[PDB]
RNA sequence: GCUUUACUGCAGGCUGUCGCUGAGGACUCUCACUCCGGGAGGAGGACACCGAUAGCCGGGCA
RNA sequence: ACUCGUACGGUCACUGAAUCCUGCCCAGUGCAGGUAUCUGAACACCUCGUACAAGAGGACGAAGGACCUGUCAACGGCGGG
RNA sequence: GAAACAUCUCAGUAUCGGGAGGAACAGAAAACGCAACGUGAUGUCGUUAGUAACCGCGAGUGAACGCGAUACAGCCCAAAC
């Protein structure tokens, strides 16, 4: 047959790509050596393209002028602060070590100084739980509790445009217009629609797929298609 | 629209021009690289022994 | 059918009759070490194998009989024509 | 009586063992970070060098080349092909890694000629050969009478074409009897069986 | 051309084993190696990656 | 490549606005988890064999399979008497 | 082609990448093994011979030593000191 739609994905043409020349800032952690002394006043509140929620700009002591991924509630003159010895007021970054437990948190770092990986989207949040010499556990916003080195820096606060999802995208072109801003092709033609040719589960006389849905994990590209790996489908049960 | 003779009325674009290096209307001017020569691609003129009959 | 342990009969060996005893042939274990082994290892690479990539055929409905009629006096063996047998029982 | 040279030769008979073992342990974390192709001053094996034909003299070049160990980096195939030909993984070069080394050292250096190589270890990754390189236009090679031969016209490219030692053994012509059929006087002559 | 529990194979995935690979049937360490850090340094660590082989799955492809 | 992206994400599929709803079946097939025991390759190891080697057998046993469980808005099924 | 076809065959052919010369390559035995009290660098030509050898032992595939010729040419390092 043919390649599937997921494979040409992977060459990483044009239709796939997201449009990286129309994005802002690559929303990391500023870069301090030790002593705290780096605090920044905020300038303005901009919208983001790459995440649908906003980012706020903001100016530092030294005279960096970088935009930063804001949490809820910061505003226009607002003072945030960055390090060691920093406030633990909304829209502070400091390593997880020095921020109290139950305390919700966002832009959370994998690995101490990558800038932040973690609790990025809209509304969502991390909650940092225990503490100890070796390990801080956070509880990521899939539920997961994370072991994590207390040295990671993190946000504190939830990621600002929370209820994003609340509301729907009503209208087709709604749907356009936010995907012409992602990396992704749209709209999505149903295997279960397609030739033989060009699916696993394209042909037949009628529209259903040509065998069950749960595909393994061993499965090749190609073939990886449907309910991959499945530990159970369905609703009830 | 048909493929045929209403199709051929958009044809105003210039790719195939006299090249440089060989002379023959082989040089694209959108890819920089002659059909012909291979001038733009290689220092090596295009040559391939499929251009004539293998025992010849 | 049902056949006798021990009968008389000739033996090529003997150039007599002699009171011979019936055994069933048992299959002698593989060494591996003949020239179609070899071959095997050698012809066997990349793709089909051609005649080492073939998995073995059926079964007749009957299988003929294979036996070894063993002399009583000089000790030595000799094979004769076998016949079509469902089952081959021995008596005593 | 024992010439110094032997005992580099005796040293590299087991580079796993004795204070090779320590020295390859370190050297290799340097290797590792440096280039394809790395000119060096001095040979790490003075007598295999020596041997081969190096003189300390004007004209004279060493290089060490990384070349990744293992089989083929095949592509699949595209097209029909019958199941003898459908091979990816098992599919092995017919040059060994010592002569695409040599290729890469004389690529560096347009001007040399490669006069002859050997191998100088490897890791779980890489193999390692180090080069020997003569200037054929340098007078102080075009006086020597025991290298000036490499200065002649036919001696020009000599490793693409297999002119070079380890170029010789790969085209399997090191017998001269039972074996070579195939292989002597060239393998292209031979209709490439060999 | 297309399908599949047709024949035979080929990619790919999973898994054991050997090499890289080191010190004191479960374990400790650090020095290779990997990743994070601008750096200092941190995490991991003889595993993983990679090279080789073996078993399983394998119309994704021939 | 996705990605100047991080689960309110984005990948892979099914269904196809709203409204009222979406029953029963896990035996087969698929996927997934488990597994006393069974089966399960090669390297190393043990026995035999060979002044060596081929080779024969053993011990151990990974994934996988047997076996058990979960799962149908997973492939599907919902009859005769 | 094998009157299908998978090994095999077409064939190391077509085609592709790299490179030299006026010719290339080969070449002074860790050779041969008419086993010898024998030959004596290498190409090549004739022959050895469709012989030995390979092969779903199918179709097909296929040398060499030697011999008769052509032309003839033997040397330089590394190390010892
Ligand atoms: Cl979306
Ligand atoms: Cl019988
Ligand atoms: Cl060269
Ligand atoms: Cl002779
Ligand atoms: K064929
Ligand atoms: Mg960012
Ligand atoms: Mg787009
Ligand atoms: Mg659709
Ligand atoms: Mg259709
Ligand atoms: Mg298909
Ligand atoms: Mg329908
Ligand atoms: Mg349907
Ligand atoms: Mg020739
Ligand atoms: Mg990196
Ligand atoms: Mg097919
Ligand atoms: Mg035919
Ligand atoms: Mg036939
Ligand atoms: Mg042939
Ligand atoms: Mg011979
Ligand atoms: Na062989
Ligand atoms: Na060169
Ligand atoms: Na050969
Ligand atoms: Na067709
Ligand atoms: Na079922
Ligand atoms: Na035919
Ligand atoms: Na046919
Ligand atoms: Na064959
Ligand atoms: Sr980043
Ligand atoms: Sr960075
Ligand atoms: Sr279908
Ligand atoms: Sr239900
Ligand atoms: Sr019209
Ligand atoms: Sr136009
Ligand atoms: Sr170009
Ligand atoms: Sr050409
Ligand atoms: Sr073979
Ligand atoms: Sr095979
Ligand atoms: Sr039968
Ligand atoms: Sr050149
Ligand atoms: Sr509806
Ligand atoms: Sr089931
Ligand atoms: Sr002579």
């Amino acid at each position: 047959g043919r390649r599937i739609q997921g494979q040409r994905r992977g060459r990483g043409t044009s239709t796939f790509r997201a449009p990286s020349h129309r994005y802002k800032a690559d929303l990391e952690h500023r870069k301090v050596e030790d002593g705290d002394v780096i605090a920044g006043t905020v300038v303005d509140i901009e919208h983001d393209p790459a995440r649908s929620a906003p980012v706020a700009a903001v100016e530092f002591e030294d005279g960096d002028r970088r935009l930063i991924l804001a949490p809820e509630g910061v505003g226009v003159g607002d003072e945030l602060q960055v390090g060691v010895s920093a406030e633990i007021a909304p829209g502070n970054t400091l390593p997880l070590a020095e921020i109290p437990e139950g305390v919700p948190v966002c832009n959370v770092e994998s690995s101490p100084g990558d800038g932040g990986k973690f609790a990025r989207a809209s509304g969502v949040n991390a909650q940092l739980l225990t503490h100890d010499r070796n390990v801080a556990v956070v509880k990521l916003p899939s539920g997961e509790m994370k072991r994590l080195d207390p040295q990671c820096r993190a946000t504190i606060g939830v990621v600002a445009g929370g209820g994003r999802t609340d509301k729907p995208f009503v209208k087709a072109g709604n749907k356009h217009h936010k995907m012409k801003a992602r990396g992704t092709k749209w709209p999505n033609v149903r295997g279960v629609a397609m030739n033989a040719v060009d699916h696993p589960f394209g042909g037949g006389g009628r529209q259903h797929p040509g065998k069950p849905k749960s595909i393994s994990r061993n499965a090749p590209p190609g073939r990886k298609v449907g309910d991959i790996a499945s530990k159970r489908t369905g609703r009830g049960g | 629209t048909g493929a045929g003779t209403p199709s051929q009325g958009k044809k105003n674009t210039t790719t195939h021009t006299k090249c440089r290096r060989c002379g023959e209307k082989s040089y694209h001017t959108k890819k920089k690289v002659c059909s012909s020569c291979g001038f733009g691609k290689s220092a090596k003129r295009r040559d391939y022994e499929w251009q004539s009959k293998a025992g010849e | 059918m049902q056949m006798p342990r021990r009968f008389n009969t000739y033996c090529p060996h003997c150039n007599e009759h002699q009171e011979h005893e019936v055994e069933k042939v048992r299959s002698g274990r593989q060494t591996g070490m003949k020239w179609i082994d070899r071959q095997r290892e050698r012809n066997s690479g990349i793709g089909n194998d051609g005649k080492f990539s073939k998995v073995p055929g059926g079964d007749k409905p009957t299988k003929k009989t294979d036996l070894k009629y063993r002399c009583g006096e000089c000790g030595k063996a000799h094979l004769r024509e076998g016949w079509r047998a469902g089952r081959l029982e021995f008596q005593e | 009586a024992r010439s110094a040279y032997s005992y580099i030769r005796d040293a590299w008979k087991n580079p796993g063992d004795g204070q090779l073992a320590e020295l390859q342990w370190q050297r290799q974390q340097e290797w590792r970070n440096e280039g394809a192709v790395e000119r060096i001053e001095r040979p790490t094996r003075l007598d295999k060098a020596r041997s081969q034909g190096y003189k300390a003299k004007q004209g004279v070049i060493v290089a060490r080349v990384s070349v990744r160990k293992g089989s083929a980096r095949k592509r699949r195939h595209k097209a029909g092909r019958r199941s003898k030909r459908q091979g990816v993984t098992r599919i092995t070069r017919r040059k060994d890694i010592q002569r695409v080394a040599e290729e890469r050292a004389s690529r560096t250096f347009p001007n040399l000629r490669v006069l002859n190589s050997y191998s100088v270890g490897q890791d779980g990754r890489q193999k390692w050969h180090e080069v020997i390189l003569i200037d054929p236009n340098h007078p102080a090679i075009q006086n020597d009478d025991d290298l000036s031969w490499i200065c002649a016209d036919d001696q020009a490219d000599r490793v693409f074409r297999g002119l070079t030692g380890a170029g010789r053994r790969n085209r399997g012509l090191s017998g001269k009897g039972k074996g070579s059929e195939k292989t002597r006087p060239s393998l292209r002559s031979n209709g490439g069986k060999g």
